């Protein structure tokens, strides 16, 4: 209540110029893309005269996706970094973010930065053509604009393909959605039926229906789950 | 070849751990010799050599009375038959001993199985593979201690606790632990756990 | 074009920028979208600033 | 976008504003200007020369062979782009690996 | 569509659902797959067939007796001996069958109905690979060496595929997918009524 | 490592063995032809299957849109300056991602990794 | 008793979970009473010392009188008497409490 | 990595860069124009089928195995004793093969029906002798340990925690091993492989491997991984609860 | 009364089998009708122990054979030139002779397969089977008429006029 009426007094809101950075940091991010772009070229143009050596145990083909895929989550990871430590103090999304309130901060860095890669069951998006994601590109096209890797901020707006690999890569996002929930239910019930008839009795034990004993003292120790509290030992860390 | 000779010792070393555990009188020094000194004691060469399957036979006498005794029976053969168990029986027959203890290679047919346990009252055998002693696994990370409760103590117990045997928690006797101990249906293990609220923990298990 | 008619071909989103001369990327493109908006349903053109 | 949420989210679908489900036609038209423009059919032909020739589908029946697919499929695209015999809900891929022509 | 079947017996299984120009009857898959693992045996699931049918087999019964004019509708290029030693071994399994009629008996054997009468036996599976197998192709009394090229199409491709030479089928890819509208629901509706 | 086809009947010939000389012959199985082998093999398994794609790719990919072309790599039977790129796509080498190019100049169609 | 910590704890975490806040309490009687942390303290240390080991028979988990209750009692408290005789010690209540 | 390879199956599919069942009927003359030399050094003075199956194994993964081919042929007449006759070179030499023959069946064992039970032509034999060893003669590992991943862990759940003389803690870096398959048993009972570790994430290999208590704590170390992954919390009270209703009646009880 | 004599019976059951492979154990007195009358309680299972059991004393596993097993090749598979054929010889190396092997695995082949509680329970076929393993170990003893004694590792898959 008195929160809710001091910010009568004070208010709170969000628009536009939350979402947008200052050119500094505009520059900053678009040479952080620019970089992870030119970085992945050469990644590629490595692979395409086979300097690309295998790390040991996987594939050649999956050292180059892993390879490719630490660059460009490290550019989207920048870019986040880089806008959240340009947000003002005047800024609503630092409002937002710092007391944990709303959104996470990664939400704020594709408002902002980037939205960074896509992807379709953990990989980039699939060569769902004859060896190319949409016929906007050419055969056996492994860049980042080609397999998902959106640059655009959502302020910036997506071209029509970061669209259409945005839209494929949000889907798994709601499916992902409906067979947890699926799962989680089930596994809820299954426990919740699995031990409900087991009670601390009244001589401190712990039994189950068939008055057997589970636990000779509850939690063996014999209290309240709610009552006990992170604590250091002091006695367990120091040299002798 | 040496490699068999290393598999002789672990499983002696073994032994010796099973039998100081079940509480029978094993040297320190018995109990503790690595790969060198039981080559030196029994020859080192197990083809064509003197350290055989039998004349590695231990007998060791329990620390209550060293009138109960009890064999570990190392057959020469891979599997092992009716034949040699009664062998091995009617070699229990002298010097009075009632507990043995079969280190197979190989294993025993159900029927010769059902014939050991059909000698319940006086002879008392059991069956160990070789590939279930190349390890402790009283001294995995795992498994906790456990100690055999006498029938004063489990009785003691269940007064205190008002019980029943049938109220506590079960063991199956041909559990890894309890063909360890050598456990049987109605006897109590007490498992000793250290615990991470409370500090140590102590449940108990009855063998069904 | 159809969607496996669509294999074949090599699509431009616009004129007025993939078919110009530049550090090339592509340049034997055989068809064109007219709008690439035009790839949204009939509940999803409500929507404004879809992107 | 549009699709449905809960327990049909991705089965039910919506066309997109220009997408245009095809109605049928007859490849009678089709076959007669394949034949008249030296199409081997699968009589006339030796297994030997079926080798680097272009195999020639239509509608699914392996119909024919020919040795020029290129020029082919530049004569097919031309008609498909006036409307004469070939009508313009006609799909005609080009396997350029595979040596097909469907 | 060759596709790969994860377990079962088979490594690869080319399947074609044959339906004829105006739909008369429905449609009827065939499908013509490698066995796991002589070596990997061919075969072919027919309809109206209970049984696996071994693909030279199916050959036969259409009229190609020989082993070269089996392998000029299976592999065009023969001087591809990769290609050869995977055919290699089915040659074998239809190696007791050697002539027409015993083929189709071969095939009867194993009908819906198996009849009595070797003659019986054989007219039943001459017309079930008359009229039951690839109608797309034709049904007729001339559409088998139609049949055989057609079969000996899927045979190279379901190769092609096992040789790792061509991509197998997405079954999600819409250049895969029809759509029956009211026109194709509505027509296959009245077929039943005015029958 | 081929099939061998009879000379009658045209059904496959099969390896078996000539005591009397001990030497290979192929015999039909549905007449009595013979034929001295050549070879002295009869099975050849390539596990590790070293392969040339060189020879799976048909010039005429020369003729795809969809194919990124180049200019910094002119054929050398012919000198052309463009070519035309492209991986393996195979499932046996699809492990490497190796470039091969096709000269793009009609009636050449040299391919070749680099 | 730290002996038998490294023992429970093989891998050296000593963040626990135990039924009282004890580093809380101190601070809650250091507000309580006044305490000035600038002065000479008037607490024994024997006083702590004794108090403790009284303290720790009122923290009855199993009620004794029994050789295997007493040894349920000293192994259900065992945690938390340790962390209580290592916060209430007799040198940090005198230099640090 | 030694103890890496002497846990992982190789058979002799994954060693082998090419069969080829040749016809070579008199060994001297040797239809194989490399083999001819070494082949004489067990022909100076040893009847032998003429149909030969000749094995170039791969020499880079004999080095990594630390597989030498004196052990095939030990584990070939392990399976089939001079049954089938094994050749093979000297290491040192390139390109190292393994020669087999089908010995043959000595003079006894007359008047059978062979000819009438229609016997396979020696070559097809030969041939399903190559598919009946190719599979499996299994030279190495654990027949079920499919893939052996060593590293060096850097999460301290991992690392050997030692308690120094001078009395803290210290987090020992080391390798370990991760399987894919478990065969426990067989696993931790050889040379070099912690008994008093190496678990398992299967439940049902540790109870009947090590019992039912091994198998409570093993089961709420498995929940309490899957649950704080995620950085999630459960308190140790409901884990222990949980645990303790699934294994008290004796045995593993799913819910 | 009803699982209470069930009990008893199939423990009395347990221990007559017992002695039923220590007479089979034992090196003679062991006639071919004493043979009869004892696989009238064997089952295949028990009689699999038999083999075993007496394999393990150097003795034929089959009862009629009193030969020693001295030497035990160490090979799993024998493969025969004669017809060509791999042979998994692991049962094979229970016995002396090839005919002792056929004929064990004859018997067992016509051992009762109903359950032994319910074996005594139809002693009508179980004579019938009786009489009938007679005659069949007796055309095994006079002669082995097939020399195919070590199972077989069947990998030809090729069908013979299946048509
Ligand atoms: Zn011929
Ligand atoms: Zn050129
Ligand atoms: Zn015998």
């Amino acid at each position: 209540t008195v929160i809710n009426n001091w910010l009568l007094i004070e208010g709170h809101t969000i628009g536009i110029g939350d979402s947008i950075a200052d050119s500094k940091t505009y520059q900053d991010i678009q040479n952080t893309i620019k970089k992870a772009k030119q970085d992945v070229i050469e990644v590629i143009e490595k692979a395409h005269n086979n300097e690309l050596e295998p790390t040991p145990g996987n594939t050649l083909r999956q050292t180059f996706e892993n390879q490719v895929n630490r660059i460009l989550n490290d550019a989207r990871d920048k870019t986040g970094s880089s806008a959240q430590k340009s947000l003002s103090e005047y800024n609503n999304f630092k409002s937002m973010v710092v007391s944990g309130a709303k959104g996470s901060k990664i939400n704020i860095s594709q408002v902002i930065a980037v939205v960074g890669q896509q992807n379709v069951e953990g990989k980039r998006i699939p060569f769902g053509f004859k060896h190319r994601t949409l016929p906007h590109f050419i055969k056996d096209d492994y860049g980042p604009e080609s397999r998902g890797f959106v640059e655009n901020s959502y302020l910036a707006g997506l071209t029509p393909t970061e669209f259409f690999f945005h839209a494929m890569g949000g889907r798994e996002g709601l499916i992902d959605t409906a067979v947890k929930t699926a799962e989680t239910g089930y596994i809820q019930r299954r426990l919740i039926k699995s031990m409900e008839s087991v009670m601390v009795k009244y001589d401190a034990t712990v039994r189950n229906s068939i008055n057997q004993v589970v636990q000779l003292r509850y939690g063996e120790d014999g209290l309240a789950g709610e009552s006990v509290e992170f604590q250091n030992l002091a006695t367990l860390k120091p040299s002798n | 070849d040496e490699e068999e000779t290393y598999r002789l010792w672990k499983i002696r070393k073994t032994i010796m751990q099973l039998c100081h555990d079940r509480g029978y009188l094993v040297t320190q020094d018995e109990l503790d010799q690595t790969l060198e000194e039981f080559k030196a004691q029994f020859g080192d060469k197990p083809s064509e050599g003197r350290p055989r399957r039998t004349d590695l036979t231990v007998l060791v006498a329990h620390n209550d009375d060293p009138t109960d005794q009890m064999f570990v029976f190392f057959p020469e053969e891979p599997k092992v038959g009716i034949k040699t168990i009664k062998v091995y029986c009617q070699r229990m027959q002298e010097e009075n001993i009632t507990r043995a203890l079969i280190v197979v290679q190989q294993g025993m047919t159900p029927s010769a199985k059902q014939s050991l346990v059909d000698m319940a009252p006086k002879y008392i055998l059991e069956q160990f593979l070789q590939q279930e002693l190349l390890i402790n696994i009283t001294e995995h990370e795992l498994v906790p201690e456990h100690v055999v409760m006498t029938k004063e103590e489990v009785t003691e117990l269940l007064a205190r606790y008002k019980l029943r045997e049938n109220q506590l928690p079960r063991i199956q006797a041909g559990d890894p632990v309890a063909r360890y101990f050598g456990i049987k249906r109605g006897q109590v293990v007490k498992i000793i756990r250290p615990s991470e609220t409370a500090g140590r923990y102590i449940t108990y298990r009855l063998v069904q | 074009i159809d969607t496996l008619e669509e294999e074949t071909v090599m699509l431009a989103m616009t004129p007025d920028d993939l078919q110009e001369k530049e550090v090339a990327y592509c340049s034997t493109y055989t068809h064109c979208e007219i709008h690439p908006s035009m790839i949204l349903g009939v509940c999803a053109s409500i929507i404004p600033f879809p992107d | 976008a549009e699709t449905p949420e809960g327990h049909a989210v991705g089965l039910v679908k919506n066309l997109a504003l220009m997408a245009y489900i095809s109605v049928g036609s007859q490849p009678s038209p089709i076959l007669e200007f394949l034949e008249e423009w030296s199409m081997e059919n699968l009589e006339e032909i030796s297994p030997a020369a079926i080798a680097d020739a272009t195999k020639i589908f239509v509608n699914g029946c392996w119909v024919g062979i020919h040795k020029d697919p290129e020029q082919l499929m530049n004569t097919l695209r031309k008609l498909r782009r006036q409307m004469d015999i070939i009508v313009s809900e006609v799909s005609m891929i080009r396997d350029i690996r595979e040596r097909e022509i469907r | 569509y060759v596709f790969a079947k994860k377990d079962s017996k088979y490594a690869y299984t080319g399947e074609c659902r044959s339906c004829l120009e105006n739909s008369s009857r429905p449609t009827s898959t065939i499908w013509v797959s490698m066995l796991a693992r002589i070596g990997q045996r061919i075969v072919a699931t027919l309809p109206y067939i209970k049984q696996e049918v071994p693909i030279i087999i199916v050959f036969r019964a259409l009229g190609f007796v020989s082993d070269r004019d089996i392998l000029e509708h299976i592999i065009y290029d023969f001087e591809d001996p990769e290609m050869m030693e995977m055919v290699k071994p089915s040659l074998d399994e239809a190696f007791v069958i050697q002539e027409q009629n015993v083929a189709l008996n071969f095939i009867g054997s194993r009908g819906a109905k198996p009849g009595v009468t070797k003659e019986k036996r054989i007219k039943y599976a001459k017309e079930v690979l008359q009229k039951e197998m690839l109608p797309h192709v034709g049904v007729s009394d001339f559409c088998e060496t139609k049949k055989a090229y057609f079969l000996g199409y899927m045979v190279h491709r379901l190769l092609l595929a096992a040789l790792g030479r061509r991509e197998l089928d997405d079954r999600d890819h819409y250049g895969n997918k029809r759509l029956d509208l009211a026109g194709p629901l509505l027509a296959f509706l009245f077929r039943g009524m005015f029958k | 490592v081929g099939i061998r086809f009879c000379q009658e009947c045209n059904n496959m010939l099969y390896p078996k063995e000539d005591k009397e000389n001990r030497i290979l012959l192929y015999a039909c199985r549905n007449c009595d032809y013979q034929q001295e082998a050549d070879n002295s093999c009869i099975y050849v398994n390539k596990i590790t299957h070293e392969v040339d794609e060189l020879t799976q790719i048909i010039a005429d990919v020369s003729q795809d849109p969809t194919l990124p072309r180049t200019e910094d790599h002119p054929c050398q039977k012919c000198g052309h300056k463009e070519a035309v790129f492209f991986q393996s796509h195979s499932a046996r080498a699809e492990d490497a991602m190796r470039l091969y190019y096709v000269c793009t100049a009609p009636h050449c169609g040299h391919r070749w990794t680099e | 008793d730290r002996e038998v910590l490294r023992v429970i704890f093989p891998t050296g975490d000593s963040k626990v979970v135990l039924p009282c806040n004890l580093l809380r309490m101190i601070w809650n009687a250091q507000k309580i009473f006044h305490i000035n942390p600038r002065l000479p303290s008037d607490l024994h240390p024997i006083k702590v010392v004794e108090g403790v080991k009284e303290l720790s028979k009122k923290l009855v988990i199993v009620n004794g009188d029994d050789p295997l209750s007493r040894q349920a009692q000293e192994n259900a408290t065992l945690l938390f008497n340790i962390h209580l005789r290592s916060t209430l010690c007799s040198r940090r209540m005198a230099e640090e409490f | 990595k030694d103890i890496l390879c002497r846990l992982e199956h190789t058979t002799l599919r994954k060693v082998t860069a090419n069969t080829a069942i040749y016809y070579d009927p008199n060994p001297q003359s040797t239809v194989v124009a490399e083999d001819q030399e070494w082949v004489n050094v067990y022909y100076e003075m040893p009847r032998i089928s003429p149909w030969l199956l000749r094995v170039e194994l791969d020499r880079k993964h004999m080095t990594d195995r630390k597989l030498t081919m004196e052990q095939i042929a030990e584990k070939i007449n392990a399976g089939f004793g001079d049954d089938l006759n094994c050749i093979f070179n000297d290491d040192n030499a390139e390109k190292l093969v393994l020669r087999i023959r089908i010995m043959n069946s000595d003079e006894n064992k007359m008047q059978e029906e062979e000819e009438v039970v229609d016997k396979m032509d020696d070559d097809v034999f030969l041939r399903c002798i190559e598919s009946n060893m190719l599979t499996d003669m299994t030279l190495q590992g654990i027949e079920q340990i499919s893939k052996v991943y060593m590293h060096l862990p850097q999460t301290d759940n991992k690392k050997k925690i030692i308690i120094t003389e001078d009395g803290e803690f210290k987090a020992l870096q080391e390798w370990i091993l991760e399987t894919d398959g478990v065969s426990l048993m067989r696993v931790l009972s050889e040379k070099d492989v912690d008994p008093v570790r190496t678990t398992s994430n299967d439940i049902v290999e540790i109870f009947t491997v090590l019992g039912i208590e091994a198998v409570r704590k093993a089961l709420e170390r498995e929940l309490y991984h899957v649950i704080s992954f995620d950085g999630s919390y459960v308190n140790y009270r409901h884990l222990a609860l949980l645990c303790d209703t699934m294994t008290c009646r004796g045995h593993l009880m799913a819910i | 009364k009803a699982e209470l004599e069930a009990a008893v019976r199939k423990k009395i059951e347990f221990e007559r089998k017992a002695l039923h492979i220590v007479e089979q154990l034992l090196e003679e007195n062991i006639t071919e009708e004493f043979l009869m009358e004892c696989g009238r309680f064997i089952t295949p299972a028990h009689y699999s122990d038999v083999v075993d059991e007496r394999s393990i004393v150097k003795l034929c596993g089959y009862p009629l054979c009193q030969k020693k097993l001295g030497i035990v090749p160490k090979q799993k598979y024998k493969i025969s030139t004669k017809t060509n054929k791999v042979y998994d010889i692991t049962e094979r190396k229970s016995f002396c002779s090839n005919f002792c092997y056929q004929a064990s695995k004859f018997f067992e082949a016509q051992i009762p397969k109903t359950p032994v509680w319910v074996r005594e329970e139809e002693r009508h076929p179980d004579f019938q089977l009786l009489k009938e393993e007679q005659s069949g170990h007796s055309g095994e003893e006079v002669q082995l008429c097939s020399k195919a004694i070590k199972t077989s590792d069947i990998d030809n898959p090729s069908h013979f006029e299946k048509q």
